[PDB]
């Protein structure tokens, strides 16, 4: 199937265990998949403090 | 309760050049034991309480060099094997450097007594001539090559004799051979002087004309060996069987304990890299350095760690603080002689391997949650060598990725990438036969079906002639309503590399005959077909282009009608303009000794190496060439072959120079058909 | 001095340090250190103005020391400084490059005479009307 992409920039090498998650994007006819840009190859995000649950960033040092 | 104590503990690496016999000698050492290896040594004579030997066999290639600087650092000592035929060998001279970077009290074996040419005090003045050391025998050869027959111990002043008939399990002690009286006394009084410079007391006995005790004797030859001001050199020969037996025992004697070292350095996990140290004790915060990862096909990974500090049982929720991952201990086994006695108390100076650690690397510390330290780090070499690997079908595809993902995390210095221009996957290594170990692994161990070829040269693509007044004019006034767009450019070179983003446009529309709206949509045509020339498909660089004169319809002109105009503007100018394709060329470094310097450069010639210069250094001379990077594949082997493997080359991507006629022409050809 | 298997007769300068990179040429199947050449030199430098390189040989002895053979600032490099024109090989007669003077040369053929050992001052001038035209001079009272 075809997946979908989060976040605004991946970390992608094109042979890399990526996780899958329900969630069609209303945008792109034949994409019905979402990824998780918190689990087993996509980490943290970049530049990001709020709703950290979704796209998997910890909790920022202080 | 006093059981084995840690000062019996002899963790020691086997090194030594490329063919010198040194896991046979190892093998001997397994034989005459009882059995990273453990081994329990008692002495010859059984003179010793069991003392435990944990042996590292380093390899004698110097494309898995790697490894041996790795153990080198996390070892003790070392026994240097040397051939008697061969000496001191280019490789040696490595790894002998290797251990002086990490101050590794070290012996020296003459191995290959039994061979046509072997002699013994030529490779003794060769490790004070090359190596730059102090070599003390601690031992002479009876005879040589088929008349070799046993050593003299140089300490005892007695001949030993092994029984070939018990493969050299049984010796006896003799009078030293008539003939060899003399030069055992010679070399007995240069073992006593070199024992006596270790303190001001020893000295003034033997000024004094005292004879020094055996046990005297054995501990000053020790304290300098720990030192590292000495070298003791003993020999032997295998398949007879003689000497190991004797190395092993001056190993006991001379090498360091994990409780005479240093204590490692490491630095606090607290933000201030404030120094701190690790002593060898179980009664310190856990401290261990993973050095090895090995992949196993019946228990996935095992990570090998060597405990420097503390204690862990198998099962342990441990800190990796490099990669701050608690990582629980998983299965841990140990070479308890001949039996794997799983051990559930890895105590200080002890080398075991972990199953199943998931987020360890080779380098990685491991230590205690509550007392986190960050031991020194490894630094990796950058790889010499790449080479492009691609995947025959799909299922290789993944597969390949997988394959090498692996490879790379048990060989840091094993790099892997896609190269973003060709979408090759490029992998490099630290020489070739390193790499051809590693693709073997792939295509066996993984069975990943793929093709060597040589990382595609990035092609690019620019003119060599301005041309002006470049028409371009999309005129679609059809299917509803029409498309007008019409443009005039002028396109020129511009100098290699002078603008950083490759391309220049200059607005020159004077007289509104362009909307100014339209102008960014013109550009970002012209920018579109730059990344696809119309020579050979290739990205075009070093070209400007001034856009002056055009033409709008109030009604039909729309933004990507004029970017249509800029394309078709573009590529009949770009046809007019004497298009030609480009080539990197790459700046090599090449370090060699002055007597191999000529055949270096004879064959760099051929690779169209443009020599800039030289820099005779203190190995010989520092080379410089610019050679493209094409020819720039394969050099490793070749100049292992041409050096007789003491040279070391680098080499930098320089700037993006013109591909001679022949050869862009001769591309040219082959990329259009 | 010794034999002619330590010899490289070189140095264009002083100043432009290490003689083992392009600068400075040789140092190729012979061996032998860099910096333990321009130490005695140093001591030897502000005699000799720039712009003047003077030849002196790497000759190395028996027992590894090595200093260097001190003659004069020569022919080639005196008329690119006692004239004012400098290299320009390949044509001297081509077009006018410059014409020297008789006592020109022979006011510092007694410098030369130093650099020069064939016999005498007066015998070496007309080996400064040698490279002068290889450089692409005339030379006429
Ligand atoms: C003798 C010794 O201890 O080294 C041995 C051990 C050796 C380093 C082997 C080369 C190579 O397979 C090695 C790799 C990287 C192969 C890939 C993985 O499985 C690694 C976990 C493995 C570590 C050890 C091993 C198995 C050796 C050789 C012999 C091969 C000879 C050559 C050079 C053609 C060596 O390089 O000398
Ligand atoms: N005759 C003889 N052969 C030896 C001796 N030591 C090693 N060899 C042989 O030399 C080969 C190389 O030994 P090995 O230990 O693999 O060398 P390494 O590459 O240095 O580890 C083996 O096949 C041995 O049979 C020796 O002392 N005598």
């Amino acid at each position: 199937v075809t997946s979908y992409i989060g976040g605004e920039g991946h970390n992608l090498q094109e042979h890399s265990v990526i996780l899958i998650r329900g969630g069609r994007v209303k945008d792109l006819p034949g994409v019905r998949y979402h990824t998780v840009r918190g689990a087993l190859d996509c980490s943290g995000v970049k530049d990001r403090k709020q709703a950290r649950s979704k796209y998997g960033v910890k909790r920022p040092k202080a | 309760a006093r059981t084995t104590p840690i000062a019996r503990y002899r963790n020691i690496g086997i090194s030594a050049h490329i063919d010198a016999g040194k896991t046979t000698t190892t093998e001997r050492i397994l034989f005459y034991t009882g059995v990273a290896t453990t081994a329990f040594w008692s002495g010859m004579a059984k003179q010793y309480e069991p003392h435990r030997i944990n042996i590292i066999d380093t390899p004698g290639h110097v494309d898995f060099t790697i490894e041996v600087e790795r153990s080198m650092r996390v070892l003790d000592g070392a026994v240097m094997v040397y051939c008697a035929v061969g000496g001191v060998q280019p490789q040696s001279e490595t790894v002998w450097r290797q251990a002086n970077k990490y101050k590794v009290p070290r012996i020296a074996f003459v191995n290959k007594m039994d061979r046509m040419g072997a002699n013994f005090l030529k490779v003794v003045n060769q490790i004070k001539t090359r190596l730059g050391a102090n070599p003390v025998p601690l031992q002479l050869a009876i005879g040589a090559e088929e008349h070799f027959t046993g050593v003299v111990d140089l300490v005892k002043m007695k001949a030993i004799n092994w029984n070939d008939a018990d493969q050299g399990v049984t010796f006896e002690y003799e009078d030293i051979p008539a003939d060899m009286v003399e030069l055992a006394n010679e070399w007995h009084q240069n073992l006593i002087e070199s024992a006596a410079e270790a303190s001001e007391e020893l000295m003034e006995k033997y000024l004094g004309g005292e004879e020094l005790t055996e046990a005297e004797i054995k501990g000053a030859l020790r304290q300098r060996v720990l030192n590292n001001e000495i070298i003791l050199v003993t020999c032997g020969s295998a398949f007879k069987n003689k000497g190991v037996q004797a190395m092993l025992d001056a190993v006991i004697d001379y090498l360091p304990s994990p409780v005479d070292v240093p204590a490692i350095n490491g630095i606090l996990d607290d933000g201030k890299d404030t120094p701190a140290e690790r002593h060898a004790s179980d009664d310190e915060p856990f401290s261990a350095l993973a050095f090895k990862i090995a992949t196993d096909p019946f228990v996935g990974n095992l990570t090998f760690f060597r405990v420097y500090s503390g204690v862990v049982n198998s099962g342990d929720t441990v800190l990796n603080s490099v990669k701050a991952a608690r990582e629980r201990f998983g299965r841990i086994v140990q070479m308890h002689a001949n039996k794997r006695e799983e051990i559930k108390e890895v105590r200080a100076g002890d080398i075991a391997a972990a199953i199943g650690l998931k987020d360890v690397t080779t380098g990685d510390t491991l230590c205690d949650p509550d007392a986190p330290i960050i031991l020194e780090r490894m630094e990796f070499p950058e790889p010499v060598i790449s080479i492009a690997v691609e995947p025959k079908t799909k299922a290789d595809q993944e597969k390949m990725g997988l394959a090498l993902g692996r490879l790379a995390k048990e060989d840091p210095s094993f790099r892997v990438w896609t190269d973003e221009e060709s979408n090759q996957t490029i992998i490099a290594g630290m020489g070739e036969l390193h790499l051809d170990i590693i693709v073997d692994r792939m295509k066996r161990e993984f069975n990943v079906e793929a093709n060597v070829g040589k990382p595609q040269v990035a092609y690019r693509e620019t003119i060599r002639q301005k041309v002006t007044d470049v028409e371009g004019k999309h005129a679609k006034q059809s299917g509803g309503r029409g498309q007008y767009g019409h443009v005039v450019i002028d396109m020129y070179p511009l100098e290699p590399g002078s603008n950083p983003k490759g391309y220049e446009f200059i607005n020159d529309i004077k007289g509104g005959v362009i909307p100014g709206e339209y102008i960014p949509a013109v550009d970002k045509g012209i920018q579109e077909q730059l990344k696809a020339g119309p020579l050979a498909g290739y990205p075009v660089v070093d070209m400007g282009i001034r856009l002056h004169f055009g033409s709008y319809h109030d009604v039909d002109s729309s933004e990507l009608a004029f970017k249509l105009a800029a394309s078709i503007a573009f590529k009949e100018g770009f046809k007019k303009a004497k298009p030609v394709l480009l080539e990197p060329i790459m700046k090599v470094e090449v370090e060699t000794p002055e007597e191999n310097t000529g055949d270096v450069i004879g064959d760099l010639s051929r690779r169209r190496g443009m020599l800039k210069g030289q820099e005779s250094e203190v190995t010989g001379v520092k080379i410089h060439a610019e050679v493209p990077l094409s020819e720039m594949f394969g050099y490793a082997t070749q100049l292992r072959s041409l050096t007789k493997g003491r040279a070391s080359y680098t080499m930098e991507f320089l700037k993006y120079d013109e591909a001679p006629s022949n050869v862009a022409q001769a591309v040219i050809e082959a990329r259009g058909k | 001095a010794k034999k002619v298997q330590a010899y490289v007769k070189l140095q264009v300068a002083a100043g432009m340090a290490n003689p083992s990179p392009p600068v400075g040429p040789a140092l190729g199947q012979q061996g032998v250190n860099i910096m333990e050449f321009c130490k005695a030199f140093n001591a030897k430098t502000d005699s000799i103005e720039k712009g003047l390189p003077i030849p002196v040989v790497i000759t190395v002895y028996a027992d590894r020391s090595f200093t260097f053979v001190t003659k004069t600032p020569p022919a080639a490099v005196l008329l690119k400084k006692a004239a004012g024109i400098k290299s320009g090989s390949g044509k001297p007669n081509k077009d006018k490059v410059g014409k020297i003077s008789r006592a020109q040369l022979q006011e510092i053929a007694q410098t030369k005479a130093a650099d020069m050992t064939g016999a005498d001052i007066e015998a070496m001038t007309r080996s400064i009307e040698g490279t002068a035209r290889s450089m692409g001079l005339v030379v006429e009272d």
